[PDB]
């Protein structure tokens, strides 16, 4: 599709919205050029949803507490605050981890507060102390307490970084306040800035003037990946086959140890950098670790990541990611010999969040498929600038997406496949058109690595080709 | 590692043995993790009862809540009218968050938007974001009523709804006859069914409070049913169905069923059904005003009887068999209308399952949660069923309440081990199902962790989980079940009399030790 | 010993230590027992390719038949109509086990009666017998009419039905004009399913095969429909309100919907509701007949199309999408009546379903068996759905039905692995799910004991049953389910995908294993 | 109620029948009379059903397979002729046992020749060789095979006989053929008769010449129990707590080497007279072993029966009896506590097939429950004789009830609980009166012995007071 046509669809779009909505609206819409090295020029992002226009976009919560804090597997984290949020957050992220619920690990419980009118009036200072004790009492094995802060807590004066410092000194135990209240910034991306400063500021320190800890040449820590459906590990596992030690996982399937072991490593692997970007940069500065980002995403990506990763270590290194990459070549030769036929040439349309929008073209385009459009929910503008080297020539490219923006876009671009989030996955299934959640995998994966690959290949396979597409339309009308 | 001709997924993926070393290697290294007896001796304590009376020592630590916040059942009960957008004035996360919900359990799409507040609005206020959001949603999808609800954000600035709307309508960002009821639906208040009854009142002030002088109580010869926060499509179906039977006429006003189930047909309907506006004006001229649930249409059941003039029947949740029959002869009395024979024989159904299936039925002791008309319902139930409610628990239930279940409870023999709890939590009720053991468990889907902590223990202590409720999230189209009426009450109790015999058939499947009593016939 | 406090019955009371050492002592003094290493070894044998081959092999033994003998299938049709007594022309132990049979699947009264032949009619025949029962059961029982079958008794001996009543007519044992249609049902011929045709054959030739002068095609502007051995209440009730909704004028011929679901109302109902006399007078006049199950049906296509010369449609059974989908437009062809909008909408809500719970059911292998019309809709609705059904197994089914299943997989890429077998039983599916390991069975009953021996091998080759089919002992009310058009799909669908999520939920239990995948939302 | 009352009710009911009909099923109805010691001049039983009553009775395969051969654990019973029969009696009856199934026992499984045309006009002789040498190819593990025969295999013609001794003689293993083809005699009591010939005549004189089974003179044979539900097992436990060693069990949870070890025990235990009186006195005459019959229904006639039984042996087992009976007197001393008063003075109606009528009259009325009718399907005069004595006075007693006959009586009576089969309880539960299965104890069981004691009354409290059964009238009727 042309890019006049991508133009006239932009316009053809926009009309229906208020000049001020139109005139807003315009600057998050843009056809890729693959050929250009800067996002302010042709799109823009990281700004305020439109009110009313049904954005997809979250709240910094989300971001800090569903996203970094709460895979933290060993820690307990209070959703300080309403019932509301902890309860609609509990175990809806798959950031899968190993551990006793309730004994040593607490991810799917959902620790809140349970804020009632008294609460809000009077504050929920002590309440918090209070739930502490009870919090240690009942869960005396917890290596830790973070504190997430809903809306009310911002509004209502709550000064929980004075209970965590004067809990965390009676009961000898780190509490870590964030304050990650859904009004702050625009987005989850906020939630992820302000849970890495907490991260910074509460628990990666403690363990700098400790050298307890056997470190070698070969540490590295991954950074900002949650183990969706287990996806840490399936990139852990080529990472130490490779013959290099992972020492931290950030922070799916993470403890707080090894966060505190992080600034021990040599090398940082950058999975998502839009989350933890800033903590990567941060222990470049402070600890001297260089870190650079990787992909994991289909063969040809994680081919070329494990390569890179290797050529930053000596030579043994170098030979064994060769090793690895003639031991993995013929299973993802043999996914991509079984599904490319029935993938081959597909157009696909993207909207997820931060990172995978792009990061995940290559493993489409590794079973012969194009992606047509794409979208961020949350990302800036070096996400963008990044974002644009993958996109292929003439595609759509939208910033924090309206209902019926991605709507109207997928009505006239028709794509063979969707990849969005469940708030967009029933909306498109019944216009016919195959969805696969791509936050979630759908409640499958992992989807990173050579195993996480062949994951990704069988679901694209089974939702393309399903027959229940075929049936839609019924054959009387 | 993975073969092209049987792919797995996390499980058993992780199961392998490579992954078995990493992950031992991940834990030995750096987790630090506790030694397995502690974590084994923490957890044998966890199942005590002086653990118990340590977690029913709580006064301010919650864990996992049987309730939610207000303004989900407040796009719920929006969602129930005709072409109506659910519009959260608030934060945007709070509208991802209940649409995810919704989303999980009714597998469809869910319509709600918000203005999008941020830190510029925390001390401004929402009055911009009222007129732009009020403005880009009538302009983008084209409803025909918004109904507007509130996030916790808005409700501590005090955001005054009415005065935003009217101010937003005063300036022509929407026209002056276009309906926006509101209702201020707090987060710290109640729960999600306080929310649903919030904005059904909010919504039946907007169309009736202004237009009292012209209504007569009964001349439009109908019935209105109010369903309350309602996540059985087949309870409003039954409702319908029932009433159609008889011959009433009726209004069910705040009707989602049409909008949460609608066909895949090639086009997305962001709207279908619902009560029209039309409706909610004429409902003041019905009859009578009946709730399903009355424990949480409080507020609702005060606005109808001090301004329709309605004399609402005191009447319990239309669950079980005596429910039923009293909310059918009250229908008949108000309509004038008499009980048709479809429904005697339906009755008589419900009966002949009832003789059938009471032996296994027959002194089964259960945990039960959920909202207080459906767990009060359940109860009723249960002890028409002979079976023993052991540990009944409303997180979002009250004293009042509590005394009602319990006077239910004290007129059948089957209820003098029954214990009822308000307040308390899904962690308390994995104290008492571990302390006291009930056979099983009556829920929603966030009770499979309990199931999964008592088959810690061992099998011989675990309770199953039998998923009747809301939210259910790790099954498929449960949304579609029915639980009031007699159909609804056949529908539990094929569940209740085949999880018993599901459980059975497996503590009798073990050849040569157990499978004695691995009846053919049961 | 006894608590009286807490009675066991037999599980777990058996369990106890001095009831362990009791068996133990009878098993090593007196049983003379083979040692429990030789007991493993053969079960282990059992489950081997090599013994499946030895099974196959098998020429003259039949070891768990998945059927019953044509006299149960002829007292079901019977039972279809109004004031209607079965009458078995035999041995009354027949009678006994048909009753039995069908009170344990039903959990209802059948009436039916014997001549209660015995030792002295097995060289003087039955006619005798017939006279005297069919006096005494209009006498006793007062029915409207007397539908009689055989059992093998009769059949072997070569008993004259017609002589016989005729006689019993001739004598003044019966009034000359009270109807009593005849069919003979032999228990070695076919199955059950082939003794339901021969009864509908025979109800219908007595009511029809002597009136056709005056019978004109279509006179009645209606459509008959017979729906064969059904077991499911629920398939003949959706498709009464199928043919309601589209305003079709219909004839459900054999409907025992209302005496196999009588109400517990303080009386005993023989005789409720029922395909009327009138009904199957006025059938010729019908403008076609639609056979809801015709693999089995053949002898009444070939009565309806020779001789009330209605040009029979050639449907398949109305299950699954694409099969209800040609089942609606030939009726709506028939009739001339339009598809309304509800079923439109009905349909479109069952693709709804199949895109929510593809992902889940993509790939499932299964084994199933039931009756041949039953299990090519449960074939065609698992292709549907993108399942693949690896084990298909009709006991009673034949060649060309095999051929007709064989061509219906090979229009789907789910279907190249499927391989359908005729005339084996439960011990060839044991070893077949054993040998080439599915995912899950979906049959009758009589499967629990299979998955009892799967999971003998152990829990990671345990292959869990889905009860669906006829008949089910085990679980209560099921007889009440749908499994005919969408609402049956929808019903299937859901009992499967429920099936493959509790299975999987089992499967990561196991805290600190394998509940890294123990999702909340699924 | 007056005996004269049940006289019009027996003519009342008597009025509607034919003639004929009238005056057979004048003869299998009275009422009760204590005093009177005999039945012919009061009651007529094994006589034929009437045609077209709705007889409750079964055949003679159901008699033999059903109930004697069947529950024998490691012989396999091959249901000769078409499939029906054995579909129908397929783990139909509760007679628990101790196995693996498929591999050493096979009790709840149907192995059938699954007769089809070409069977019948040829025969069955040939299929009945090849399936034999199929059993033995597949169930290797098998001790023996019983031939039940159905219907058309004593009407076509079959010679099972032949084929039982040439496989036998080939195999060198027992086969026994055994007659009991439905058409024989006039319910199940000739398949009980004929069953027991063919235990006698082909497999209890097969240890007549064995010496080296060790006997003591605590030797006992439980003959006739079933093990419904563990029976059989409830009350073993209480014969060997009392001393004695029980060598076979007759034959619920029976082995066929237990009952080839039956000719050397002291004392036969015949509880169920009716089934097993032939073997008993079998027994007693060529091997000279004396029976007694005896009941464990109830804790009155356990205590009894265990006294009487001690008393047949010295004075050590009389003394072990004492000890019993004091040890489980507190059992059902709590039991009758817990539960008479919920169940005193309750009138009953039982209709079962021939030992149960009575025998259970003690257990009901340990709790307090007096039984106004009972019945026999297939008993002889013998029964009835047995019956009277312990029946109430100025009860109804019928033989072979038919539908309407039962419907009319307890629509007249009026119990309070009625104790019958699965072919009335439906009909009877519609009415409204409570219902208990007495064949198979609905499923729930045992009912022998104190253990089995406290079962009963729980089950029957549970049925007789269970709140369903005031709600069958609609509110508004
Ligand atoms: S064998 Fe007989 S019908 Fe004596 S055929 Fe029948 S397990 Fe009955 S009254 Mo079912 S002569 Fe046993 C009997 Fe009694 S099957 Fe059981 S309960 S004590
Ligand atoms: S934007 Fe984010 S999810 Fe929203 S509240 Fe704010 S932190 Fe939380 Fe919470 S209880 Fe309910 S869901 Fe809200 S209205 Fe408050
Ligand atoms: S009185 Fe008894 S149960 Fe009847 S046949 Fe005869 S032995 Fe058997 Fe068998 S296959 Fe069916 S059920 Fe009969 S008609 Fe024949
Ligand atoms: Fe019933
Ligand atoms: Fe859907």
């Amino acid at each position: 599709m042309s890019r006049e046509e991508v133009e006239s669809l932009i316009q053809e779009v926009l009309e229906v919205y208020p000049e001020k909505a139109r005139k807003d609206r315009n600057k998050h819409l843009a056809v890729n050029d693959p050929a250009v090295t800067q996002s302010k020029k042709c799109i823009i992002s990281n700004k305020k949803s439109q009110p009313g226009l049904m954005t997809i976009r979250g709240c910094a919560y989300a971001g800090s507490k569903g996203v970094v804090w709460g895979p933290i597997k060993d820690m307990i984290h209070i959703s300080h605050g309403p019932v509301g949020c902890g309860q609609y957050s509990r175990a809806g992220r798959r950031n899968y981890y190993i551990g006793t619920t309730g004994v040593n690990a607490f991810v799917t419980m959902n620790f809140t507060s349970d804020f009632q009118e008294k609460d809000i009036v009077f504050g929920g200072d002590k309440k918090l102390a209070k739930l502490i004790d009870e919090v240690e009492t009942l869960f005396p094995l917890n290596k830790g307490i973070s504190v997430q802060s809903e809306c009310p807590i911002g509004l209502i004066g709550d000064d929980i970084e004075s209970v965590s410092k004067v809990k965390g000194a009676e009961l000898s135990k780190t509490i870590v306040p964030v304050r990650c209240e859904g009004f702050r910034g625009v987005s989850q991306s906020l939630g992820h800035h302000i849970a890495n400063d907490a991260v910074r500021d509460w628990v990666l320190g403690k363990r700098d003037e400790d050298t307890t800890f056997a470190s070698t040449p070969y540490d590295v820590a991954i950074i900002g990946d949650y183990n969706i459906g287990g996806d840490a590990w399936s990139s852990r596992i080529l990472l130490e086959e490779m013959g290099l030690r992972c020492v931290a996982q950030w922070s799916g399937d993470g403890s707080i140890s090894e966060i505190e072991l992080t600034p021990k490593v040599k090398l940082n692997l950058v999975h998502c950098y839009r989350s933890m970007n800033y903590i990567s940069r941060h222990m470049e500065e402070k600890y001297g670790i260089p870190w650079m980002e990787y992909n994991f995403f289909g063969p040809t990506k994680t081919i070329e990541s494990l390569r890179a990763i290797a050529a930053k270590f000596d030579e043994s290194i170098q030979k064994k990611c060769e090793e690895v990459i003639a031991k993995y070549k013929p299973e993802w030769e043999a996914v991509v010999a079984k599904y490319r036929p029935r993938l081959e040439g597909k157009r696909v349309m993207l909207y997820i969040g931060g990172l995978r929008p792009r990061h995940v073209i290559g493993a489409y385009e590794d079973l012969g498929m194009e992606v047509v459009g794409t979208g961020y929910e949350f990302a800036h503008n070096d996400d963008y600038d990044r974002t644009m080297k993958e996109m292929g020539d003439s595609t759509l490219l939208y910033d924090d997406v309206t209902g019926y923006e991605f709507e109207e876009f997928v009505k006239r671009i028709k794509p063979d496949l969707i990849g969005s989030g469940i708030k967009e996955k029933f909306i498109f299934q019944k216009m016919g058109i195959p969805f696969r959640e791509m936050h979630s995998w759908d409640y499958s994966g992992p989807y990173h690595g050579f195993d996480g690959f062949a994951i990704f290949a069988r679901d694209m396979d089974m939702t393309l080709n399903n027959p229940c597409w075929k049936k839609l339309q019924a054959p009387w009308e | 590692s993975q073969q092209v001709d049987k792919i797995k997924a996390s499980y058993p993926l992780f199961l392998d043995q490579d992954y078995k070393d990493m992950l031992a290697k991940k834990r030995d290294g750096f987790e630090e993790k506790y030694p397995q007896d502690k974590i084994d001796e923490v957890f044998q304590w966890t199942t005590t009862k002086e653990y118990q009376e340590l977690n029913f020592q709580r006064e301010a630590l919650t864990v996992n809540p049987a309730k939610a916040c207000q303004p989900l059942g407040a796009v719920l009960c929006a969602l129930g009218f005709e072409k109506t957008m659910p519009y959260v004035h608030g934060s945007q996360g709070c509208v991802a968050y209940f649409r995810s919900y919704f989303n999980r359990h009714f597998r469809e799409p869910v319509s709600c938007v918000s203005d999008s507040m941020t830190e510029d609005a925390a001390v401004f206020g929402g009055q911009q974001n009222m007129k732009d959001g009020l403005q880009n949603c009538k302009a983008t999808y084209k409803p025909d009523m918004i109904a507007v609800s509130t996030t916790c954000m808005a409700e501590v600035i005090g955001d005054d709804l009415n005065a935003f709307i009217n101010n937003s309508k005063k300036e022509g960002f929407i026209p002056d006859e276009f309906p926006v009821p509101f209702a201020h639906t707090p987060s710290f208040v109640g729960s999600h069914v306080t929310g649903w009854d919030n904005m059904f009142e909010g919504i039946a002030r907007y169309f009736t409070l202004k237009s009292m002088d012209d209504k007569v109580v009964g001349s439009n010869k109908k019935i209105n049913i109010v369903p309350g926060f309602e996540t059985y499509l087949g309870n409003f179906r039954v409702i319908k169905r029932m009433l159609s039977e008889m011959g009433v006429g009726y209004s069910l006003l705040s009707d989602p069923e049409e909008v949460l189930d609608t066909p895949a047909d090639g086009q997305f309907r962001m709207y279908a059904g619902g009560t029209t506006q039309e409706e909610m004006k004429d409902a003041p001229n019905a009859l009578n005003t009946v709730l399903l649930q009355p424990w949480h249409l409080e507020k609702t059941k005060k606005f109808v009887e001090g301004t329709w003039k309605h004399e609402v029947p005191k009447l319990n949740i239309p669950m079980g068999l005596d429910w039923t029959d009293e909310f059918l002869m009250k229908v008949s009395e108000i309509s004038g209308q008499p009980i048709p024979a479809s429904l005697t024989k339906e009755r008589g159904r419900l009966v002949d399952m009832m003789t059938d299936s009471h032996t296994w039925l027959h002194g089964k002791r259960f945990a039960l949660w959920g909202d207080p008309d459906f767990v009060m319902g359940l109860v009723k139930f249960l002890l028409e069923l002979g079976c023993e409610p052991v540990h009944i628990l409303c997180h979002n239930g009250n004293k009042r309440w509590k005394k009602a279940v319990d006077a239910i409870l004290a007129a059948s023999p089957y209820g003098k081990n029954a214990t009822v709890y308000i307040g308390k939590d899904l962690w308390h009720l994995r104290s008492l199902v571990f302390t006291d053991k009930p056979d099983f468990m009556i829920g929603n889907s966030y009770g499979k962790f309990i199931q999964r902590d008592t088959l810690h223990k061992g099998k011989e202590f675990e309770v199953p989980l039998i998923r009747i409720g809301f939210p259910i999230f790790d099954r498929h189209h449960l949304h579609r079940s029915t639980t009031l009426g007699y159909e609804g009450a056949m529908q539990i109790l094929t569940t209740l009399v085949n999880s018993i015999l599901e459980r059975l058939d497996e503590e009798t499947r073990g050849m040569q030790a157990t499978d004695y009593n691995h009846d053919l016939v049961r």
